[PDB]
């Protein structure tokens, strides 16, 4: 199996070489850098430029450090760190929506619904499995959201890939001759799901925490007509209108801090906390010791340098830990063109 | 599970626990990736070991 | 040398260096109701499916009452006619869908 | 685009167009796999850069480059066996 | 945080904090609890 890391990348910087000339070794020491850090994760965008994701700051600061020495003993230019992003859906979809085939016989509508407190965060610990009979995964989902029969039968794959937050589901009013139809596109149907979730239509992203349950599947005749690779692309597309029209949102991650300073360094964090988006669950002193404990969250986004600040403005004293907690939906509109923001 | 950096940034050491059988130095072995599978089977590399 | 603010070295130019701060800088619903229309009939989808269940425990006692009958396996109270009272379930809901559509 | 191009005609031909959830090593692009129906022991590994269908021979070393291939002979040699 | 990072050195990423206090007297005894020290009190727990 492969290894189950304790946390998530969420933070995103950009490299390229200084000057073009030496974008080769660039490549072979991102090759090596990916070999040695596990978490660490190269891409490649449209635009050519490569960005590496790392757990933090200090995370990424080894990881360039070995980059620029280690292997490839060039120079480099480097972006300002940046989040890596999620896209949800709010709302259920407005309308229904629907994708034809290029033969354009099969139609295939589709609709989607945000999903309950729970079963993300459930999916993701292990409380549900799809390796699993469907008679626990149903007895599960009734038993702890109130959920119904056959749309707990109904479950058909999560997305992307399992552990993912998405739910497949078909409701197609039962009453259906061609179960064996259903059942053999079905099979090539879960791969357009997986594929249109993991990258998100929004952008370039996976989406999280939503189900897309199936409305309606038709298609006349025999088996010759029905392609795989003819009907996957009508899955995809499909699942992206019908999240789009589901008034999708962006999801960031979020840290949480621990904070250890003495009393009188209480209002520094506070202040800082307050100015970078971030608020307090929890400060107590700490037993046994003469620190105060602070506990908060802050997001990966507005958490640049937090330990910088909180170190310096202390005078040495606050030491603090972050670590990834949990995802948060930006509280903007992705999608409302009558914002226009100054950019500075 | 782990590569590590031989004294210089040149070649890795591939930290393995061995779960069965013998290994000796020069056997020809064959390499499992992440997503080897009955579907792929297009992620097995051929190696030795040195 | 700090922030952006300063030149690299005061040799060269007539200057101290010594940056200030400014001082005076201003800090400033859902149109397709088919959709509920389908998830009701759905839910009365999964509520047959409830009374199947209630049929196959009545079954259950039917194979109890014979074995015991027997003594003075598993078999099926009814193959088709709980199809027929099901039936008689979608006349009630029909009816039910029109006492509601008359309402609205 | 391009994709979505070799994505049509595969539809059109009633082929198969799986993504491999792998990157390829040099160019760091998504690789995918061919098959023609539930038979698996004729698919053809292909990944995408400038317009263009990359092909690996089987059984040959990661670093030995990918050769292209064009739409006909992917048919060619799909439909003589 | 800055690319053309050359000549550069590293730091000392951090200490474990000393926790002493010098005495304030020297009637006191050496092992002494100061009231400083938070109390031991975790009533906030579920073992086995």
């Amino acid at each position: 199996r492969p290894i189950a890391h304790m946390s998530e990348s969420v933070f995103k910087v950009a490299v390229e070489p200084h000057n073009p000339s030496e974008l080769p070794k660039l490549l072979d020491g991102l090759r090596k850098t990916n070999k040695s850090y596990p978490l660490s994760i190269t891409k490649v965008e449209e635009s050519g430029e490569h960005t590496i994701f790392g757990t933090g700051e200090m995370y990424m600061d080894c990881l360039l450090y070995d980059l620029r020495t280690l292997y490839s003993e060039i120079e480099i230019r480097v972006s300002d760190p940046v989040a890596r992003f999620c896209e949800t859906a709010v709302d259920t979809s407005s309308i229904k929506c629907f994708s034809d085939t290029p033969n354009k016989k099969n139609r295939i509508t589709m609709v989607v619904e945000p999903l309950e407190k729970g079963i993300s965060n459930d999916i993701e610990n292990g409380k549900v499995n799809i390796n699993w009979p469907q008679k626990r995964i149903s007895e599960f989902f009734q038993k702890n959201y109130d959920w119904d029969l056959l749309a707990s039968r109904s479950i058909w794959a999560f997305g992307p890939d399992d552990r993912g937050t998405n739910i497949l589901r078909d409701d197609t009013l039962s009453t259906d001759v061609d179960k064996n139809v259903l059942n053999s596109v079905k099979e090539y149907i879960k791969q357009g799901f997986q594929w249109g979730t993991r990258e998100g239509p929004l952008c370039d992203e996976t989406i999280r925490n939503v189900n897309f349950r199936l409305m309606d599947v038709v298609l006349a005749p025999e088996q010759i007509y029905r392609g795989g690779g003819q009907i996957i692309p009508t899955a995809r597309r499909v699942c992206y209108s019908s999240f789009l029209t589901a008034s999708p949102r962006l999801m960031e991650p979020v840290y949480m801090v621990e904070v250890h300073a003495p009393a009188d360094s209480l209002p520094i964090i506070y202040d800082l906390l307050t100015r970078r988006r971030g608020h307090v669950l929890q400060d107590i002193p700490r037993p046994g010791s003469p620190l105060y404990l602070v506990r908060a969250l802050i997001p990966v986004i507005d958490s640049c340098g937090f330990e910088t600040d909180l170190r310096v403005h202390t005078q040495g004293q606050a030491m603090c830990q972050m670590v990834f907690d949990h995802w948060q939906v930006v509280p903007g509109d992705p999608l409302d063109k009558s914002i226009k923001p100054k950019p500075l | 599970t782990k590569l590590y950096n031989t004294v210089d940034a040149n070649n890795f050491y591939a930290f393995a626990r061995v779960y069965s059988g013998q290994v000796k130095k020069g056997q020809k072995v064959k390499v499992l990736g992440e997503n080897y599978s009955l579907e792929d089977e297009e992620d097995m590399v051929v190696a030795h070991i040195a | 040398s700090y922030n952006g603010i300063g030149l690299p070295t005061p040799r060269g130019s007539g200057t101290n260096g010594y940056v200030m701060r400014n001082l005076s800088h201003v800090k400033k619903v859902q149109d397709p109701s088919i959709s509920e229309h389908e998830c009701r009939r759905q839910i009365e989808s999964k509520l047959l499916l409830y009374r199947e269940q209630l049929l196959e425990e009545v079954s259950s006692q039917h194979s109890t009452d014979a074995a015991a009958s027997d003594s003075n396996s598993k078999t099926k109270s009814l193959d088709e006619a709980d199809v027929e009272i099901l039936v008689q379930k979608y006349r009630e809901q029909l009816l039910k869908e029109l006492q509601l559509q008359k309402s609205t | 685009s391009f994709r979505e191009l070799v994505e049509e005609f595969c539809a059109e031909n009633s082929l198969l167009f799986v993504p491999l959830r792998r990157s390829h090593l040099s160019t760091g692009s998504a690789l995918f796999r061919i098959s023609t129906q539930a038979s698996k022991a004729r698919g053809i590994t292909v990944y995408l850069r400038n317009d263009i269908i990359w092909k690996k021979s089987p059984g040959a070393s990661e670093d030995t480059p990918y050769d292209p291939i064009g739409f006909n002979e992917i048919l060619l040699m799909f439909n003589n066996n | 945080y800055n690319s053309r990072a050359r000549s550069v050195a590293l730091s000392e990423y951090h200490q474990p904090s000393n926790v002493f206090v010098p005495p304030e007297d020297p009637d006191l005894p050496a092992f002494f609890w100061d009231p400083i020290i938070n109390p031991i009190t975790s009533r906030q727990l579920t073992l086995h």
